[PDB]
C-alpha cells in the first residue's frame, strides 16, 4: 500500500505536468484563432496610426527597461538583506556559544575556589569521622571495664 | 518508548547543528572564494598596503575602552590591598598567638 | 580529591611456610587470620546476628 | 554583477575608508587616477622597479576613473565577502574547544566536503599563502587579519 | 497523497540536507535520522520495518529516493507506538526509589544503555549531560519532559 | 570519564601503571612465586557522585625490608636490583658505579632469572612506567641511585 | 493497497488522456501556425510590418505582465526576509538579556553556597571540637578507672 | 603646526590612559602577590600554633 501511495504521487505529478502543457497549447490554439481572425478581417492596415503603434510598442519597451532597472535594484537589495540576515544568525549562534563559554567561565572559578574550601572541610570531616570512632571505642572499652 | 524519545531528540539537536554550521560554511567558503581572485589582484594588493596608512583614520573607542580597563583593574586592586592588609594585621595577631 | 565513594582492592602477602619463617612470616600469617576472621565474621556471624 | 546605488554594497565607514583611500591614491590630485598617477605611487610605496603591464588593469574601468569608478571596480570584486568578526565567528562553529585553530587535514575536509565546494586545489592555494604551523595547526586567528589587513 | 503538501516541500529540503550520496539519495542507515529530524520519533524496530528488514550491511549500502521516503514518513506519521509525557514520568518513577521526584544519572545512564533498544554511552553522556546536581540525581519529570519537548 | 570528548584519560593511564612501579620496587622471586610481593597493598578508588574515577591511593603494608639484605638458596632480592644491574647502559653504569653481580654481596645468590622474563627489557618497562606516571628523571634518577 | 491501485491505474488513465490531447493540440497549432503565417507571407509587405508590429507589442505586454509580476513576487519575498530579520535581531536581544539573566543567577547561586558553605562549616567545626571534648571525657572517664 | 594638530592630542590622552592603567595593573599584580604570600604566612603560623 504505501508502494501504491508514491506510484499514485508519481502519476499525479506526470497528470499535473500534462495538465499544464495542454493548458498552455489552450491558451495558445485560442489565442491564435483570435490572431487568424485578424490575419484574415479587415486589419493588418496601414498608416492610420502606425506611429501610434510605435509610440505603444516604445513605451512597452521602457516600461521593461524600468522594471529591468528596478528588478537591478531589488536583487541587490535581497543579497544585503540576506547578508545581513547571514550576520546576524552567524553572531546569534556565536552569541549563544560566548555565553556559554562565560557560563563556563563564571563555573570555573566560582566552583574551583569554592571546591578548595570544601575539599579543606572534607579533610577536617575526616577528621571528624574518625573521632566518631575512636569515642565509640574509649566507650566500648569503659563499658569493657565497668563489667 | 523513552529511548525512542530520546535518540529523536539527539539527532535533532544534531540536525540542527549540522543546519547553523552550513550556514557558517556558506559565509567562510562564499568569503574565501572571493579572496581567492581578490587576493591576487594587483589594486587590492595596492589599496591593502596604502591601509596601514589611511587607518590612521581613527575613531576614539581605544582611549574609552582604557579608562574602562583603567577602573575595573583600579578597583580590583583596592579591594585586593585592603584585604591584604586585613589577612596580615591577622596574622600579626597569629604571631601574637604564637 | 571529592570523592562521593570509593571501591577498596585489598591484596595482602599470602600464607607463608618456608624451610625458615621468621618475625615477618609471623605478621603475615597473622594478616591472613584476621582476613580470614573478616570472612567467617561477614558470612557466618553478621549474618546470623 | 548588477547595477544598483553602489553604496548599498558597502557600510559608510567601508566607502568612507575608499574615499580616504583614493584621496591619497590619485597622485596628480586631478580627481582621477592617470597612469602616471599610478606608478608614481607604485613606484612611491613600492620598490623601484614599475611595471607597465598593470595598465592592462588600469584600462579595464573605462576612462579616467571618478571616485564613483574607482569605488564601482572595487566593490564589483570585493561583493561576497564579509566582516572579520563575522569570519571569525564562522570558524568557532568548527573550532568546538576555541583553540583558535582548526587541523590543516580537518579544515581541507571541511571546505572540500559540503556547502558549494572548494577543490582540492584551492584549498592548496590559500595553504600556499596562508600562515600554517608544521605541526598542522591552521591558525584561523591570523588567517583572518591575513585576509583584510595583510597580505605581506 | 493523504499528506500536507505544504510540508512535503519542507520534507524535500530537510532530506536534500542530508547530502552525502553527492545528489537527491540517501543511504538506509540515514532514513531513521532523516525520520527523527524531521519531527517523528520512529523506534529503530519501525525504521527497519518501514525498510523491509534490510541485513545490517545492506543497510550501510542500499538507497532511498525521496519519491519513496515520503510514503515512510507517511507510514510513520499516521501510525505510531509513540507513548506520553504522563506515561513516561510513570516509567522513570520505577527508579525513583525515595519519591522526591528525583533519580540517579548513573542510574538512567545503565538503564538506557542496558534495557530495550540499547543506546550508546556516548549518546548517554550527551542526554544526562546538563541535568547534573550536587547529588548525582536527576529529576526525571522534567528530564522527560524536556526531552520529549524538545 | 567517557563522554562526547572521548579520550584516553591521564587518570585511567596513569593507575594502571602504578601496579608495574610497586611490583618493580615490591616484589621478588622466592621459591613459591616468581613474582612474590613481600609487602601487602590496599588500593582505594574514588568514584564522584556520577561514578567516575576521581582518584586512587595506595596503602602498603610490611615491606621485607631484610630481603634487600639476604636471601635463600633459590631466590631473588627485590626485582629492581636486577632490572638496574642488567638494563643500565654504560654511561648508566658508569654514573651509578655499578658492578658485576659477583661483586655485591647483598645478592647472595649472584645472577639469577626468571623463566620467561628479560631483566634488561623489564628496566625499560618500568621506566616508561615511572614515566608515565609522571615521576621526573631526575627522581628517577635518584631512585636508582639509593638503589 | 488495492484502492490505491485503482487511484494510481486511474490516475494512469487520466495522464494517458491528458497527453493524447496535448499531442493533438501540438500538431493542430503547428497546422494552424502554418495556416495563419501562409496568410501573413501572401498580404503585402507593409500590412505584414503591420501584423509583426501587433504581435510584437501584445508579446511586449506580455512581457511587462510577467515582469510586474516578478517585481510583486520579489517585493513579497523581500518583506519576508525583513520581518525574518528583524524576527532574529528580537530573538538575538531576547537571548541576551535570557543569558545575562541566567549568569545573575550564576553570581548569586554561587554567592549563597559559599555563604551557606562556610556558615555550616563553622557549625561543623564547632561540633567537631565537641566531639574533641567528649571523647577526652570518655577516654578521662577511662582512665579513672583504670587507676 | 604640532600644538594645533589634534593628533598629537589624541595620542598624549591615549597615553596617559595607558599610564595610569599600567600603574593600577601594577598594583593589582603586587597585591594579589603580596596577599597570597602572607596567606602562606598565615597559614603556616596557624599550623605553628
Ligand atoms: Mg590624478
Amino acid at each position: 500500500a504505501r508502494e501504491k501511495e508514491t506510484k499514485a504521487l508519481s502519476l499525479a505529478r506526470a497528470l499535473e505536468e500534462a495538465m499544464e502543457q495542454k493548458a498552455e497549447l489552450e491558451r495558445l490554439n485560442k489565442q491564435f484563432r483570435t490572431e487568424m481572425e485578424d490575419l484574415m478581417s479587415s486589419k493588418d492596415d496601414v498608416g492610420k496610426s502606425v506611429h501610434e503603434l510605435e509610440k505603444s510598442k516604445r513605451a512597452l519597451e521602457q516600461q521593461v527597461e524600468e522594471m529591468k532597472t528596478q528588478l537591478e535594484e531589488l536583487e541587490d537589495e535581497l543579497q544585503a538583506t540576506e547578508d545581513a540576515k547571514l550576520r546576524l544568525e552567524v553572531n546569534l549562534q556565536a552569541m549563544k556559544a560566548q555565553f556559554e563559554r562565560d557560563l563556563q567561565g563564571r563555573d570555573e572559578q566560582s566552583e574551583e575556589k569554592k571546591k578548595q574550601l570544601v575539599r579543606q572541610v572534607r579533610e577536617m570531616e575526616a577528621e571528624l569521622e574518625d573521632e566518631r570512632k575512636q569515642r565509640s571505642m574509649a566507650v566500648a572499652a569503659r563499658k569493657k571495664l565497668e563489667m | 518508548g523513552f529511548q525512542a524519545c530520546c535518540r529523536g531528540y539527539l539527532a535533532r539537536k544534531a540536525f540542527a547543528k549540522r543546519q547553523q554550521q552550513l550556514t557558517a560554511m556558506k559565509v567562510l567558503q562564499r568569503n574565501c572564494a572571493a579572496y581567492l581572485k581578490l587576493r591576487n589582484w594587483q589594486w587590492w594588493r595596492l589599496f591593502t598596503k596604502v591601509k596601514p596608512l589611511l587607518q590612521v583614520s581613527r575613531q576614539e573607542e581605544e582611549m574609552m575602552a582604557k579608562e574602562e580597563e583603567l577602573v575595573k583593574v583600579r578597583e580590583k586592586q583596592l579591594a585586593a590591598e585592603n584585604r591584604l592588609t586585613e589577612m596580615e594585621t591577622l596574622q600579626s595577631q597569629l604571631m601574637a598567638e604564637k | 580529591r571529592q570523592g562521593a565513594s570509593f571501591i577498596g582492592i585489598l591484596d595482602i602477602a599470602g600464607f607463608e611456610i618456608f624451610d625458615l619463617n621468621s618475625f615477618e612470616q609471623l605478621c603475615i600469617n597473622y594478616t591472613n587470620e584476621k582476613l580470614q576472621q573478616l570472612f567467617n565474621h561477614t558470612m557466618f556471624i553478621l549474618e546470623q546476628e | 554583477r548588477a547595477t544598483s546605488n553602489v553604496f548599498a554594497m558597502f557600510d559608510q565607514s567601508q566607502i568612507q575608508e575608499f574615499k580616504e583611500a583614493f584621496n591619497m591614491i590619485d597622485q596628480n590630485r586631478d580627481g582621477f587616477i592617470d597612469k602616471e598617477d599610478l606608478h608614481d605611487m607604485l613606484a612611491s610605496l613600492g620598490k623601484n622597479p614599475t611595471d607597465e603591464y598593470l595598465d592592462a588593469m588600469m584600462n579595464e574601468a573605462p576612462g579616467p576613473i571618478n571616485f564613483t569608478m574607482f569605488l564601482t571596480m572595487f566593490g564589483e570584486k570585493l561583493n561576497g565577502t564579509d566582516p572579520e568578526d563575522v569570519i571569525r565567528n564562522a570558524f568557532a562553529c568548527f573550532d568546538e574547544e576555541a583553540t583558535g585553530t582548526i587541523q590543516e587535514d580537518y579544515l581541507r575536509e571541511l571546505l572540500t566536503t559540503m556547502g558549494d565546494r572548494f577543490t582540492d586545489e584551492e584549498v592548496d592555494e590559500l595553504y600556499r599563502e596562508a600562515p600554517i604551523d608544521k605541526k598542522g595547526n591552521f591558525n584561523y586567528i591570523e588567517f583572518t587579519r591575513i585576509l583584510k589587513h595583510g597580505a605581506k | 497523497c493523504d499528506f500536507s503538501e505544504e510540508q512535503t516541500a519542507e520534507f524535500k529540503e530537510a532530506f536534500q540536507l542530508f547530502d552525502r550520496t553527492g545528489d537527491g539519495k540517501i543511504l538506509y542507515s540515514q532514513c531513521g535520522d532523516v525520520m527523527r529530524a524531521l519531527g517523528q520519533n520512529p523506534t529503530n524496530a519501525e525504521v527497519m520495518k518501514v525498510l523491509g528488514n534490510p541485513k545490517s550491511d545492506e543497510m550501510n549500502l542500499k538507497t532511498l529516493k525521496f519519491e519513496q521516503f515520503l510514503p515512510m514518513m507517511q507510514t510513520i506519521a499516521k501510525n505510531k507506538d509513540q507513548g506520553c509525557f504522563e506515561d513516561y514520568v510513570e516509567g522513570l518513577r520505577v527508579f525513583d526509589k525515595e519519591g522526591n521526584g528525583t533519580v540517579m544519572g548513573a542510574e538512567i545512564r545503565h538503564v538506557l544503555v542496558t534495557l530495550g533498544e540499547k543506546m550508546t554511552e556516548e549518546e548517554v553522556e550527551q542526554l544526562v549531560a546538563g541535568h547534573e546536581d550536587s547529588n548525582g540525581c536527576i529529576n526525571y519529570e522534567e528530564l522527560v519532559r524536556m526531552v520529549l519537548s524538545g | 570519564s567517557h563522554k562526547s570528548k572521548k579520550d584516553q584519560g591521564e587518570l585511567e593511564r596513569q593507575l594502571l601503571q602504578a601496579n608495574p612501579i610497586l611490583e618493580a620496587f615490591g616484589n621478588a622471586k622466592t621459591v613459591k612465586n616468581d613474582n612474590s610481593s613481600r609487602f601487602g597493598k590496599f588500593i582505594r578508588i574514588n568514584f564522584d557522585v556520577n561514578g567516575y574515577i576521581v582518584g586512587a591511593n595506595i596503602e602498603t603494608y610490611l615491606l621485607e625490608k631484610s630481603r634487600a639484605i639476604r636471601q635463600a638458596k633459590e631466590e631473588r632480592t627485590f626485582h629492581i636490583f636486577y632490572y638496574l644491574l642488567s638494563g643500565a647502559g654504560e654511561h648508566l653504569k658508569t654514573d651509578l658505579l655499578l658492578e658485576p653481580y659477583n661483586k655485591y654481596r647483598f645478592l647472595s645468590n649472584g645472577h639469577v632469572t626468571i623463566p620467561g622474563q628479560q631483566d634488561k627489557d623489564m628496566f625499560q618497562e618500568t621506566m616508561e612506567a615511572m614515566r608515565i606516571m609522571g615521576i621526573p628523571e631526575e627522581e628517577q634518577m635518584g631512585l636508582l641511585r639509593v638503589i
